RNA sequence: UGUUUGCAAUUUUUUAUAGUAUAUAUCAAAUCAUCUUUAUGCUAUUCAUGGGUACAGUAUAAAAAUUUAAGAAAUUAGGUAAGAUUUUGUUUAUAGAGAAAUUAGAUGUAAAAAAAAAAUCUUAUGAGGGCGGAUCCGCUUCUAAUAUUUUUUUGUAGUUAUUAUUAUAAUAAUAAUCAUGUUUAUUACUUAAAAAGCUUAAUGGCUUAAUCUUGCCUUACUGUUUGAUUAACAACAAAUCUUA
């Protein structure tokens, strides 16, 4: 209940995602990850 | 007001200001601080004359007088001679123009003062990186048991200065490099330049061998010479070329090759025979710097590094010079498990033959 | 990457300190006063001048 | 509160962003500062070597007298070196009244006082 | 016209010229937000809101500024780079201050410089040593390097000063000596064990980093794959480490 599992959706609209955990009483996650569909580092943002 | 006078600021400041030496600027503190150093340099020069005349007295003195013989007389003149050198450097290390002349590159390197500051500049950064390249790239103990560089060596390929330990292309490293060597010691000595490739792969014996890519000797060098072109070693400058420059190459598959550019000093009055140097490399396919140095009594003084691996231009460079070995690729040796094959174990693994065809719904197509 | 801290120092003046004996010396201080006339000091304290009878 | 703001305004000026920036000298000025720097350090050497030379000479004089004093005898029927052994005693040297406060407290001053010296002092 | 106003001072690159690969200049970037009105106002004086005058290195009237401490707070833990290296406890002292509050402390040494002779091994991709079967293997002499000897010694100055003799100098002895460097010096080695710290108990480990601080980061990546855990758990599976 204290920790939630979020989904970091790629901003290349390729449908790839990364799942990381973070506390509810925190800000949304945002990272620069490697999208294997386009094979390039793009911006991944939390789903909601 | 042309480019021969300096920079735009100088050419500009040299036409709007007055003509007056920098030492004669009428500033209180600057002229009061130049008066302290003034009478100091007069006191140091007055000490060089007192220590100079003190050596003659010790020079024209029977060794029998000294309770220690001739051995105690050379150790007393040794400390005196060294004490004079420090006084010659301390007589101009505070001069404001000597610092300006050395920084502008117009300083005479035949004087101890300029060589003292030139050496204090090299050690500040350039020595540190080359001392690191020797250890990290395992030049020592691979090539030499121990090596502390004493002179600066900067090599440039076709004008562009290459940093120490940089993987260069097979086309860039196709012509003899130019060595920008600065020597901080007095006198003129003969310098021997040896470029050795220490990573030549020998597949027959499963090890690496050393191949010399360039060898020259009997190169007179003074602390006033800066540039040395390895192309004209026997045409313009005096020297004996044992082996001309060989284009570095590295076959596909093998790791990067290290090419070590070594500068070795010959002892005073020791000129390597032009025919005995070209005989050493005869029937020698594993050039050993250790043995070579011990035979000619040389001493390593300077060193620089640059690597070379397989690149697009490697194949074509071999064609021009006929270097054989282009159609040879190296693959990493694979070590398979040493465990003998064993029968599979488990309930499912046993019941995997046609005998248990009725139980194949539990044994086949398992995720 | 170690940071190189810069010194944070206030403005300083050169002050003349005239003790109770009339003697004057120069000091470096932050106060804006020019001359500090000291009526009471070690030169007018019995603990520092036990043999003086005028202060006794 | 108003007085406190006056205090904060003093610290706000000392903030790393408000204080002046690092100096920016040209070559001629920089070279001139180098000579001023070089001379000052040498000047300290001369003061240091001079101050250390006097300190050395004084110590040698004490050692000479002490070494000589150790070999002497007397006065009268006193064993050799009695005076040397008595001089090395440190009775009260590290006590509270070792050094008179008056002598130490008096210091050097740029200008003298109304009465530079008191000759009327009586025991 | 970014970069300090008196003049080729950092690195690399661009361009140009001379030049035959070098040399100088130039350009860009990195390092850094230094503040920029050449006077138009002020000041003094003088002369009728005003008009002059001032002559500037002892610079000047001629610009002292012209249109609410985060380096006082947050215990943020991973990749990488650099810097720091006993931080715990105990003990000593220290206004308020006490059994119990903060701060400062708490090992020692070195820094002019050695040369030379043989011996004992050990190593060497040293002499492509020699002999048996250039590199492999077994024998092996020679040189070189490290280590070791208490071994064989020789030298132990110079500089500053003192003392002694000698005719300010010379000689001998004695003491000091890291210092051309902003003394808060600096640099290297050394400073028992336990303890502190490292997400959490205990055990082991780390102080030469796995701790701490800071800069930039998010590889806490995708696919497949190697060798192991003396063939993980004395089977299988879920697992742990590791390679390309
Ligand atoms: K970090
Ligand atoms: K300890
Ligand atoms: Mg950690
Ligand atoms: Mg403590
Ligand atoms: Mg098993």
């Amino acid at each position: 209940s204290r920790i939630i599992n979020v989904r970091l959706i790629s901003m290349a609209m390729t449908g790839y995602f990364y799942t990381f955990t973070r506390p509810r009483t925190s800000l949304p996650m945002s990272m620069l990850k490697y999208d294997p569909i386009v094979r390039r580092k793009v911006l991944f943002l939390e789903q909601k | 007001g042309g480019p021969e006078l300096g920079s735009r600021r100088r050419r500009a400041a040299l036409a709007t200001t007055g003509n007056l030496p920098f030492e004669q600027l009428p500033y209180q503190c600057f002229q009061d601080a130049r008066k302290i150093l003034q009478q100091d340099r007069a006191a140091k020069i007055a000490q060089i004359v007192k220590e100079t005349e003190k050596i003659k007295l010790i020079e024209a003195r029977d060794a029998s007088e000294f309770e220690g013989g001739e051995a105690a007389k050379q150790t007393r003149i040794k400390s005196l001679r060294k004490y004079i050198e420090e006084l010659k450097i301390l007589a101009d290390i505070n001069d404001p123009e000597v610092k300006r002349r050395f920084e502008d590159g117009r300083g005479d390197m035949t004087k101890p003062v300029y060589r003292f500051m030139a050496e204090r500049r090299w050690r500040s950064m350039d020595y540190k990186i080359i001392a690191q390249r020797i250890s990290q790239f395992h030049v020592v103990p691979d090539l030499l048991p121990a090596f502390d560089p004493t002179m600066d060596v900067k090599l440039s390929f076709r004008g562009y200065q290459v940093s120490p330990g940089a993987i260069l292309d097979s086309r860039v490293t196709e012509v003899a490099p130019t060595l920008r060597m600065q020597v901080f010691d007095k006198g003129e000595r003969l310098l021997t330049v040896v470029v050795i490739d220490s990573d030549v792969p020998d597949v027959t014996h499963d090890n690496f061998k050393r191949r010399c890519h360039f060898l020259a000797a009997n190169i007179p060098w003074d602390p006033s010479k800066t540039v040395l072109s390895l192309r004209s070693v026997g045409d313009r400058v005096e020297g004996d070329v044992g082996k001309p420059w060989l284009p570095p190459f590295a076959q596909k598959g093998s790791p990067y090759h290290r090419l070590n550019v070594f500068v070795l000093e010959q002892k005073p009055g020791a000129k390597i025979d032009g025919e005995a140097l070209k005989k050493h490399l005869e029937n020698r396919e594993n050039f050993s710097l250790k043995g070579f140095r011990e035979k000619f009594d040389l001493e390593p003084v300077g060193f620089n590094l640059f690597r070379s691996e397989w690149d697009e231009g490697t194949a074509e460079v071999m064609e021009r010079h006929g270097i054989p070995g282009a159609e040879v690729e190296f693959k990493r040796q694979k070590f398979a498990s040493l465990k003998p094959p064993r029968k599979a174990r488990g309930w499912e693994a046993k019941r995997q033959k046609p005998k248990y065809k009725s139980l194949w719904k539990y044994v086949k197509r398992i995720a | 990457a170690t940071f190189v801290p810069r010194h944070r120092r206030p403005y300083q003046f050169t002050q003349l300190v005239q003790l109770s004996d009339g003697s004057t010396f120069t000091v470096r201080t932050t106060m804006p006063t020019a001359l500090y006339k000291s009526a009471k000091d070690s030169r007018n304290h019995l603990l520092w001048q036990p043999s003086d009878k005028s202060l006794k | 509160d108003p007085r406190i703001i006056n205090i904060l305004r003093h610290f706000a000026v000392l903030s790393p962003k408000r204080i002046p920036p690092p100096l920016r000298f040209g070559r001629n000025r920089y070279l001139r500062h180098w000579t001023i720097h070089r001379a000052w350090l040498l000047f300290r050497r001369q003061q240091r070597e001079q101050r250390e030379r006097i300190l050395m000479q004084q110590h040698q004089s004490m050692s000479n007298a002490c070494e000589e004093l150790r070999n002497t005898e007397g006065p009268g029927t006193r064993e050799t070196g009695y005076l040397y052994r008595v001089a090395m005693l440190k009775n009260g040297v590290y006590g509270l009244k070792s050094i008179p406060i008056e002598y130490a407290s008096r210091a050097l001053v740029e200008t003298p006082g109304r009465q530079a010296w008191n000759h009327e002092w009586k025991r």
